Order: C-alpha cells, then sequence, then structure tokens
C-alpha cells in the first residue's frame, strides 16, 4: 500500500485528494485563491502607485476631495458580486459535504484521551488505536531506535512517526464509509486530510461525516481539538483496500 | 512616586494603560519566542519532563536550552500551558488594555472637547481592576494545575469538559482573571460613553466628532454587550468545577456545545473590539501624512456601526465542525459574508484618503500602510474561512492561526504602533528619533511576515493547532516561521530602545502641532505635553 495521505517536505499545498469531497475542497480554494491573490495584488498596486505617484517631493498641493459617488458604488456592487459568485459554488459543496448518504461501511469512532476507539457495528469488531511510540506501546511519546523498530514492524519508516498508528481503521475502496464520531471524556476531533472530512468528537454527542475513498492507499490525520498533555500524539490512520483484502481483513477478526 | 497610581486623570490612566500593557506585551511576546524555540524542529527539545525535577528557577534556565531527543520526556502540559499564557495575555490584558484603555482614555476626551472623563475615580478602579485581573493570570501559571503540574493547559476559550476536568485550582484563578478583566473594560465602557454623550464641547456635533473618538464609542457598546455574557460562559465553567452543576457535563444532561455558543457570543465581538480603535488611530494617521481629509467621514462611521452590529450575528463561524447542522451552517457562513463588505471596504477608503494627496513616508505613515497590507491578507484568508466546505479542511490547523496574526495580532500591533510613533512628542513633550522608527518598521515587518505567512502552508498540509510537536514534513516552514519570530523579537526589543531613549533624551517637542495643518484634531491646538487641567 501506497502513503498518499500525508504531508511532504517543504509542502505548500492540500494533501493529496482521495474523495470526491476533496477534490471539491481543492478545486473551491484554488477558485477563490485565485479571487484573493487579485485582491491581494490590486490593493498591493494601489498602495504602491498612491505612494509613488502622490508623494509630497512629486506632489506638492494634496487635493481635497471625499467624494465619488460613482466609485463608491462601484466599488460596494462589486465586492457582493464576488461573493454571491463564491457562494454560488460553495453552498452546493458544503449540501454535498453535510448530508449524509446511505452507508455501504459504518463505522463508530470514539475519542479517549489519548487514543481512538474503533467499532464496525455490522461485523461486531472493534478495536483501540494509539501512536507507535505512546506509552501504549511501550514508548513515551518520542522517537528511539525502539520506536523505528516498531514503526518498520508495521509497515512504515521513521517518516511516519506521530502519524502512524498501532492498529488502522480499514475500509474498502469506492464504498461509502459513514463514520459516527463522539468523545468519552472531552472533546476530540476526527479528520483525514486526504478525505476532506472533519468532525468533533463531543461527549454526549453522536455527529456523522461520510467519504468514499477512490484510491487504495495509507493515509494520515491528527487529533484537532486540543484534549490535554498528548493531543499532539493520537493520531489516525486509514488504510484503504480492494473490496477481497477488506473481506480477509474482516474474515481475519471472526471469531468461531 | 506612587501618586501616579492615584490620579484619577485621564491622561495619566491613559498612559499607565499604555505602559502596562507594553511589559505584558513583553510577557506575552517572550511566551511566543520560547514556543517558536520549541516548533523550530521537529521531536521535543527544549520542553522536557526532566525540567521539572529541579527547582523552578534551575527548571526555568534549563528549559531554555536544547537538550537531545534521547534525553528529554516530551511534557505536553508546558506547551499548552504557554499557548493558554500567550492567548489569555494578549487577548484580555494587552491589545484592548492599549488601545481602549491607552488611547482611548488619553485622546478620546481631548479630540471630543471634553475636561475628563464623566467618572473619573471609576477610571483609575479600571486600571486597578487590569492590574489585579493581570496578577491573577500570571498567577494561574504557578498554581497547581492540569496532570499534576503548574499551569491551565487548556486553550484561551477554555472549552470543556477540558475545562471543567483541569486538576487543581489554576484555571479557577484564570477565570477570575478573566472577570476582573471584563470588568475592568465595563466600566471604561460606561465611562466612554457616558463621557461622549454627555461631556461634548459646545459646538461639537455627532457628525463633527473626530474618526478615533466614534471608533472609541462604538467599541465601548460591543464591550457592555458582550462581556457580561463571557461572564456567564465562565461562571457557569466555575460553578461546574466547584458547586456541583453540570452545565456542561452529558451524565448531568449538560452539552458542551453550548458553552461553545455563549463564548463565541462574546468571542467574535472580541476580535472587532481589538481592532475598531486601531481603525480610528489608522483614519488620523493616514488623513495627516497625505495631507487630505478623510474619505467619505459619513460611510466611515456607517461602516463602522455596521461592524460593530453584524459582529453579534456570526459566532458560530468559529463552530463549523462542532456539530451545528446544515441550516445553521449555512446562514452562518451567509451573515459572515455580509459583515466582510463594509470590513473590506474600509480598505478603499483609506486608500481614497491617500489618493491625490502630498504623501510624507514618516514612520507612523509606515505603520499605517503596513496595516493596509497585512489587514488585507488576513481579510482574503477570512473569505475563505467563512466558506464552511473548506473551513472543513482548515479549521482546528496553522491556516487559521496565520489568519488571525495578519488581521487581528498585526493590526492591533500595527495600530499601536503608529499611534505611540504620532503621539508621543504629544504625550511627552519629547520626540524619537526619524531613523530608528524606520528602521523598527521594516524589521518589524520584514519579520511578521516572515513569522506568518508560511503558517498558510503549514494550515494547507494539515498541520494542527496547539501542538508541542509535529511530523517530520513540517519542518521547513516551522523553521522559517521561528527565524521570523526571533527577528520580530528582536525589533520589538530595538522598538523598547527607542522608547527609553525618546523618554529620557529625545529632542524637546516645541510645537503644539509638530505635524502639519491637516493633524486637524483638538490635541494639537494644545501644548505638548497638554497641561494637567485641559478644556
Ligand atoms: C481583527 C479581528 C478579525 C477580523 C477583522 C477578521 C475578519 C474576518 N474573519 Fe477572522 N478571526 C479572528 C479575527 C478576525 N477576523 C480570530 C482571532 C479568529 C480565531 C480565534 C481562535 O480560534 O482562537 C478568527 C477566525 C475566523 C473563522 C473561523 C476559523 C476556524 O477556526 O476554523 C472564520 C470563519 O468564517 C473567520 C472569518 C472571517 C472573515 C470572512 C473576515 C472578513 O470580515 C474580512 C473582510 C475581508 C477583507 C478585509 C479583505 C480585503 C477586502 C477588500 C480589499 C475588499 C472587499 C472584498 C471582498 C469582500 C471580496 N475568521
Ligand atoms: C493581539 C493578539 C496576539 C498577538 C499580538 C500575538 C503575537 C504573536 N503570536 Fe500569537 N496567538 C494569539 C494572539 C496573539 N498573538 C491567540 C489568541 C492565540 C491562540 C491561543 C490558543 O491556542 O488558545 C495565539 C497563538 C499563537 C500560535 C499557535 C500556538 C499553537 O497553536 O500551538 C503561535 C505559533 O507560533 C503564535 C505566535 C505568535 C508570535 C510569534 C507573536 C509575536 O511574537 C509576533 C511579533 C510581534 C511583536 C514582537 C510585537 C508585539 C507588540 C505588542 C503585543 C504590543 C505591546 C503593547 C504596546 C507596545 C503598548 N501565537
Ligand atoms: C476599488 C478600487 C478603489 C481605489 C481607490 C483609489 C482611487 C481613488 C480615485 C479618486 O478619484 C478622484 O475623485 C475626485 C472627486 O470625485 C475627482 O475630482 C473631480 O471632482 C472634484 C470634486 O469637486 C473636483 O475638485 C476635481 O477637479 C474633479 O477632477 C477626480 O477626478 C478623481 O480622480
Ligand atoms: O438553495 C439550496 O441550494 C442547494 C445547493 O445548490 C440545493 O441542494 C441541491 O444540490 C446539492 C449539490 O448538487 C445536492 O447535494 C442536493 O442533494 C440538492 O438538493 C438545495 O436543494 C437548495 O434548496
Ligand atoms: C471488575 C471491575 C474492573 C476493575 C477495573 C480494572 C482497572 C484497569 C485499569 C485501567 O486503567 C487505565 O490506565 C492507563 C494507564 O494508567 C490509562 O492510560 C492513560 O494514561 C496513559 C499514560 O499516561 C496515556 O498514554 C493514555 O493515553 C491514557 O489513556 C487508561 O486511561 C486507564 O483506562
Ligand atoms: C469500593 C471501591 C470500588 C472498587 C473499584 C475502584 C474504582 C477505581 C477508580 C477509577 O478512577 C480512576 O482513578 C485513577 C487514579 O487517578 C485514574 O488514573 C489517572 O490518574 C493517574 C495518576 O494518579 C494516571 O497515572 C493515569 O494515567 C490516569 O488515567 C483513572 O483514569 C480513573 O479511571
Ligand atoms: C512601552 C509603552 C509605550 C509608552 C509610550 C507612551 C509615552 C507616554 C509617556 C508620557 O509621560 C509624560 O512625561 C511628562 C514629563 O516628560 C509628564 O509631565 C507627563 O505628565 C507624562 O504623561
Ligand atoms: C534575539 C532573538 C532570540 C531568539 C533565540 C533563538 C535561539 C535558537 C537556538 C537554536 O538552537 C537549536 O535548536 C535545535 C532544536 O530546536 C537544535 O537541533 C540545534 O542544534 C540548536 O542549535
Ligand atoms: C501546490 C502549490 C500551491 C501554493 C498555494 C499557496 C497559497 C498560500 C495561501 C496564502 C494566501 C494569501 C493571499
Ligand atoms: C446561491 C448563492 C448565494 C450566496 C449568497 C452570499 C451572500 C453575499 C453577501
Ligand atoms: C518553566 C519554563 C518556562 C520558560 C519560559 C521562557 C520565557
Ligand atoms: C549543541 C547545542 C547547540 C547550541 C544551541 C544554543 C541555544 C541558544 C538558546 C538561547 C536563547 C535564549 C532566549
Ligand atoms: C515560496 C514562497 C516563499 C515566501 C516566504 C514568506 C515571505
Ligand atoms: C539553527 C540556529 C538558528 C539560530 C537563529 C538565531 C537568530
Ligand atoms: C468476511 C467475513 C464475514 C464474517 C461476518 O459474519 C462477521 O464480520 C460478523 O460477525
Ligand atoms: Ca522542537
Ligand atoms: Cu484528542
Ligand atoms: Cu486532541
Ligand atoms: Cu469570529
Ligand atoms: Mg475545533
Amino acid at each position: 500500500l501506497e502513503i498518499i495521505g500525508r504531508p511532504q517536505p517543504g509542502g505548500t499545498g492540500f494533501q493529496p485528494s482521495a474523495s470526491p469531497v476533496a477534490t471539491q475542497i481543492h478545486w473551491l480554494d484554488g477558485f477563490i485563491l485565485v479571487i484573493i491573490a487579485a485582491i491581494t495584488i490590486f490593493v498591493t498596486l494601489l498602495i504602491l502607485y498612491a505612494v509613488w505617484r502622490f508623494h509630497e517631493k512629486r506632489n506638492k498641493v494634496p487635493a481635497r476631495f471625499t467624494h465619488n459617488s460613482p466609485l463608491e458604488i462601484a466599488w460596494t456592487i462589486v465586492p457582493i458580486v464576488i461573493l454571491v459568485a463564491i457562494g454560488a459554488f460553495s453552498l452546493p459543496v458544503l449540501f454535498n459535504q453535510q448530508e449524509i448518504p446511505e452507508a455501504d461501511v459504518t463505522v463508530k469512532v470514539t475519542g479517549y484521551q489519548w487514543y481512538w476507539g474503533y467499532e464496525y457495528p455490522d461485523e461486531e469488531i472493534s478495536f483501540e488505536s494509539y501512536m507507535i511510540g505512546s506509552p501504549a506501546t511501550g514508548g513515551d511519546n518520542r522517537m528511539s531506535p525502539e520506536v523505528e523498530q516498531q514503526l518498520i514492524e508495521a509497515g512504515y519508516s521513521r517518516d511516519e512517526f506521530l502519524l502512524a498508528t498501532d492498529t488502522a481503521m480499514v475500509v474498502p475502496v469506492n464504498k461509502t464509509v459513514v463514520v459516527q464520531v463522539t468523545g468519552a471524556d472531552v472533546i476530540h476531533s476526527w479528520t483525514v486530510p486526504a478525505f476532506g472530512v472533519k468532525q468533533d468528537a463531543v461527549p454526549g454527542r453522536l455527529a456523522q461525516l461520510w467519504f468514499r475513498a477512490e484510491r487504495e492507499g495509507i493515509f494520515f490525520g491528527q487529533c484537532s481539538e486540543l484534549c490535554g498533555i498528548s493531543h499532539a500524539y493520537m493520531p489516525i490512520t486509514v488504510k484503504v483496500v480492494s473490496e477481497e483484502a477488506y473481506a480477509a481483513w474482516l474474515e481475519q477478526h471472526h471469531h468461531h | 512616586f506612587t501618586r501616579w497610581f492615584m490620579s484619577t486623570n485621564h491622561k495619566d490612566i491613559g498612559v499607565l494603560y499604555l505602559f502596562t500593557g507594553g511589559l505584558v506585551g513583553l510577557i506575552s511576546v517572550a511566551f511566543t519566542v520560547y514556543m517558536r524555540m520549541e516548533l523550530m524542529a521537529p521531536g521535543v527539545q527544549f520542553m522536557c519532563a526532566e525540567h521539572l525535577e529541579s527547582g523552578l528557577v534551575k527548571g526555568f534556565f534549563q528549559s531554555l536550552w536544547p537538550s537531545a531527543v534521547e534525553n528529554c520526556t516530551p511534557n505536553g502540559h508546558l506547551w499548552n500551558v504557554m499557548i493558554t499564557g500567550h492567548g489569555i495575555l494578549m487577548m484580555f490584558f494587552v491589545v484592548i488594555p492599549a488601545l481602549f484603555g491607552g488611547f482611548g482614555n488619553y485622546f478620546m476626551p481631548l479630540h471630543i472637547g471634553a475636561p475628563d472623563m464623566a467618572f473619573p475615580r471609576m477610571n483609575n478602579l479600571s486600571y486597578w481592576l487590569y492590574v489585579a485581573g493581570t496578577s491573577l493570570a500570571v498567577a494561574s501559571l504557578f498554581a497547581p494545575g492540569g496532570n499534576g503540574q503548574l499551569g491551565s493547559g487548556i486553550g484561551w476559550v477554555l472549552y470543556p469538559p477540558l475545562s471543567t476536568s483541569e486538576s487543581g485550582y489554576s484555571t479557577d484563578l484564570a477565570i477570575f482573571a478573566v472577570h476582573l478583566s471584563g470588568a475592568s473594560s465595563i466600566l471604561g465602557a460606561i465611562n466612554m460613553i457616558t463621557t461622549f454623550l454627555n461631556m461634548r464641547a459646545p459646538g461639537m456635533t455627532m457628525h463633527k466628532v473626530p474618526l478615533f473618538a466614534w471608533s472609541i464609542f462604538v467599541t465601548a457598546w460591543l464591550i457592555l454587550l458582550a462581556l457580561p455574557v463571557l461572564a456567564g460562559a465562565i461562571t457557569m465553567l466555575l460553578t461546574d468545577r466547584n458547586f456541583g452543576t453540570t452545565f456542561f457535563q452529558p451524565s448531568g444532561g449538560g452539552d458542551p456545545v453550548l458553552y461553545q455558543h455563549i463564548l463565541w457570543f462574546f468571542g467574535h465581538p472580541e476580535v472587532y473590539i481589538i481592532v475598531l480603535p486601531a481603525f480610528g488611530i489608522v483614519s488620523h494617521v493616514i488623513a495627516t501624512f497625505a495631507k487630505k481629509p478623510i474619505f467619505g467621514y459619513l460611510p466611515m462611521v456607517y461602516a463602522m456601526v455596521a461592524i460593530g452590529v453584524l459582529g453579534f450575528v456570526v459566532w458560530a463561524h468559529h463552530m463549523y465542525t462542532a456539530g451545528l447542522s446544515l441550516t445553521q451552517q449555512s446562514y452562518f457562513m451567509m451573515a459572515t459574508m455580509v459583515i466582510a463588505v463594509p470590513t473590506g471596504i474600509m480598505i478603499f477608503s483609506w486608500i481614497a484618503t491617500m489618493w491625490g494627496g502630498s504623501i510624507e513616508l514618516k514612520t507612523p505613515m509606515l505603520w499605517a500602510l503596513g496595516f493596509l497590507f497585512l489587514f488585507t491578507v488576513g481579510g482574503v484568508t477570512g473569505i475563505v474561512l467563512s466558506q464552511a466546505s473548506v473551513d472543513r479542511y482548515y479549521h482546528d490547523t496553522y491556516y487559521v492561526v496565520a489568519h488571525f496574526h495578519y488581521v487581528m495580532s498585526l493590526g492591533a500591533v500595527f495600530g499601536i504602533f503608529a499611534g505611540i510613533y504620532f503621539w508621543i512628542g504629544k504625550m511627552s513633550g519629547r520626540q524619537y528619533p526619524e531613523w530608528a522608527g524606520k528602521l523598527h518598521f521594516w524589521m518589524m515587518f520584514v519579520g511578521a511576515n516572515l513569522t506568518f505567512f508560511p503558517q498558510h502552508f503549514l494550515g494547507r498540509q494539515g498541520m494542527p493547532r496547539r501542538y508541542i510537536d509535529y511530523p517530520e514534513a513540517f519542518a521547513t516552514w516551522n523553521f522559517v516561521s521561528s527565524l521570523g519570530a526571533f527577528l520580530s523579537f528582536a525589533s520589538f526589543l530595538f522598538f523598547l530602545g527607542v522608547i527609553f531613549y525618546t523618554l529620557t533624551r529625545g529632542a524637546r517637542v516645541t510645537a503644539n502641532n509638530y505635524w502639519n495643518e491637516h493633524a486637524d484634531t483638538l490635541e494639537w491646538t494644545l501644548t505638548s505635553p497638554p497641561p494637567e487641567h485641559t478644556f
């Protein structure tokens, strides 16, 4: 399996897309980026031009005007136009994002201090996920020879430290995975940048997100609501595998 | 002597606010240096559990020197304490005390031709409540707290159940600190509003009042509504911690999300309470150094009023991922977009005010122009975040951090600097040396961009907020960010040098108005400094 959903050295862009929702985010952000770069360049050039053109040495007698009705109309309407154009593309994407479809696969996720509990109610499977390197795997949240050995043994390298967990949420490719997210003690937040998903894990509340992974591989997330001493140290690993390998994984957990 | 502290005069209190705000600013900035020392490279080198076993003082000095990873047990709690200390000091005990309590108290009365604030002893009280609040916040850092250590590692917004279950009484001290702060701001707002309304000099009409005085006025209203709400929110935390209530605890029927609604109901107004006085300062400064009058005076007042009121119906944009419905998410998205119009428009008015002028590039004007660049960079980034679909990705990442440091932190800071250089002559009778002011500007402007622009890349790559340590791939831009923060720190130390120099041996100020005719508000008709009893 290829490591796809992760940060890359010196990166300035998004993490690779692996879901149709992620792709919409990449697209909507890239669209707004062009606009906001234009506004920024525009405002910057105006400021630099005015400072050059109207410098005291170059312009000795100041104008006295405090009005320009046509310009004030234009400069109000145009911003309003820009925002409506954005919303026109933005709202459908939001609607696609928050309307939870019918599940092919259902995982219930619970945040704890400081690890993640996974449960597959249709399969009677459940387990906990700890960062490789945490007290659970014998570490104390830092890199060491032991932690590097444990990362290799598990199919990773020392570059995935802080992202890699001892167990993964395994799901099939091209299937609608619905994830139900809650918290057991304090608030956490469950996220996978590559899927374009993030949902706070709030005690007393059960919330839902959805994704459909479009390619196989490994994808990481990190707890995204400050939750105590090991907030930096309770990541998420999702392995997207074929329909057959997913069943194989399922059967490996079946108690006979 | 001590006297200073017992004075009731709006000029003396403004000075006290400015100095105290500056010292607390120094402390909070020092915290950020330490933060950036740890974020400079992957792996934990500074915040080691091993330092806990030493005394407070020896432990302090050991933690300023890096250790090998193999000798350094990561202490996540110290990170979380620093971050919380940094944020709380800035948001309650630094920028508002300096802009509102500082320049507000000094210059608003002079702007409107008032002799003093309506309630002078109440103004002296507000200062003391600020100091008491600062003391309690600092004290919380040294009080028993989370995970059997000192200090509260809970984030400046104190979300439960994390905040309500933090061990010790450090969190209670921090809640008290915030009560005292709000009290301080409430008194100040009463005083500003009453003065603005009852004590304008004969002839001074609402439509003839200077923009700085307006910005202070609107700011004072937001305080009166916002701060009592926060006081509710945090008392509920106090009762959940000490008096068996369960407002935010599910096992008693509570909802932690309820706190967020209430906190953010204050929390957004809070960000406008911060910049509005800076809006005021930028207007006067640009008018003066463009030698032009303010473009669209009346639309500016209305824009400021609009923003002030609309900033009360946008809060839940801080909550897109807290589990709000599609309908709530959509409403708040559109409310946020509407408030973006009069906010972004004001950039145009300031450019229009420069346009056709006779521009003099003195230090105060540099700060003002910097404000325009940074406010814009921050604002466009808010545009992105307002789209809940995209906030999904960015929420609780360094992209948000970059946003608010550009639009909010630096906006306020550039406003504060513009004001200080604009008015130090007036307040002290001594002038700053022009070359040093310019040097401070360029260092600060280069440094602040190096610090915060690369945090946009970190957010995009998925780096979460409030992390002591990060995956290897985040290393490069974290390194650049930390170098920028060290350069910014040097710019600030140099600034403290410039201020010390100015106050003790700066060129004597000779004129009432040492700028020009277009510095046309009342303080420029008075001496430098003004008389003890003015008007
Ligand atoms: C100075 C205070 C300040 C200001 C003015 C703003 C301005 C804006 N803010 Fe920012 N905001 C903060 C302070 C501020 N913010 C803080 C402190 C936080 C986080 C706190 C925390 O979590 O600890 C935050 C976080 C925050 C979030 C939540 C992020 C998250 O946690 O996920 C959102 C979501 O919509 C948002 C939106 C916006 C928008 C749309 C604007 C707009 O009003 C900006 C207006 C636009 C511009 C100024 C651009 C220039 C425009 C023009 C030149 C012309 C106009 C053009 C158009 C409108 C197209 N902000
Ligand atoms: C106005 C508010 C303000 C200001 C000025 C700053 C200033 C700075 N901030 Fe801060 N920041 C916050 C408000 C502010 N911050 C908040 C609310 C948070 C969130 C806390 C939380 O997560 O709970 C945060 C969090 C935060 C983070 C993320 C922490 C994390 O998630 O782990 C980082 C990362 O580097 C950071 C860095 C810096 C740096 C390097 C500076 C500075 O060093 C930049 C350089 C600027 C200067 C050197 C000038 C300083 C001058 C003054 C402050 C004026 C002093 C007054 C007078 C002179 C009268 N800050
Ligand atoms: C969204 C982008 C925002 C960019 C903002 C910066 C651009 C500002 C341009 C200012 O426009 C000026 O307005 C004046 C007032 O309306 C005009 O004066 C005209 O009207 C005056 C008012 O009576 C007369 O005194 C003048 O002689 C006459 O030229 C002048 O021509 C025009 O250039
Ligand atoms: C018939 C009645 C049954 C009797 C009950 C049996 C008692 C079993 C004790 C289990 O206690 C566990 O102890 C861990 C170690 O002390 C805790 O880890 C916690 O502390 C670790 C080390 O500090 C962190 O790394 C973890 O993330 C954090 O969960 C964990 O929470 C807690 O559940
Ligand atoms: C008649 C009596 C009935 C018999 C059954 C006994 C009931 C057991 C009490 C459960 O409460 C536990 O208390 C621990 C002690 O505080 C906690 O450990 C916490 O505190 C420790 C520090 O003392 C840390 O080492 C752990 O990591 C941390 O989980 C633990 O989480 C919590 O569940
Ligand atoms: C794949 C490279 C993408 C580079 C995009 C960088 C965008 C930085 C966002 C900052 C916006 C400031 C106006
Ligand atoms: C072999 C150790 C490398 C030396 C690094 C020096 C650290 C200097 C930090 C001092 C900063 C004080 C604010
Ligand atoms: C693929 C194997 C399916 C086995 C199935 O019965 C279990 O997942 C449910 O207990
Ligand atoms: Ca480090
Ligand atoms: Cu967590
Ligand atoms: Cu967390
Ligand atoms: Cu807000
Ligand atoms: Mg969050």
